[PDB]
């Protein structure tokens, strides 16, 4: 029966949306990680460098 | 990460060194000993010099 169809109709728009905002609670995770990884690549980089300074001025030393 | 870099480079900036004070004053005793054999060989050459 019709109405019974406009209920048939929400609950499924409000899987819609529930799908889209599960698809983005992703997305936030995604650039959130690959953020990460790249926040602590630069930063490995950088000890090597502060490092590779060090160990040389102490050579000379 | 830092916490384990720093206290990487302190414990070689200090066995590198540490090593150096056993080559160093091993090379001055390695420079002393060969000139003071052949020393007055030295001496010759000065005195020979200042008299004529």
């Amino acid at each position: 029966k019709l109405e019974a169809i406009l209920s048939q109709e929400v609950e499924a728009e409000i899987q819609a949306l529930l799908q889209e905002a599960e698809a983005k609670a992703e997305a936030v995770k995604r650039e959130a990680e690959e953020k990460a990884k790249a926040l602590l690549q630069a930063r490995e980089r950088a000890l090597e460098a502060q490092y590779r300074a060090a160990l040389r001025r102490a050579e000379s030393a | 990460l830092e916490a384990q870099y720093r206290e990487r480079e302190r414990a070689e900036t200090e066995a590198l060194l540490a090593r150096y004070r056993e080559r160093a004053e091993a090379e001055a005793k390695a420079v002393r000993e060969k000139a003071m054999a052949r020393l007055d060989e030295a001496v010759a050459l000065v005195l020979k010099e200042v008299l004529p």
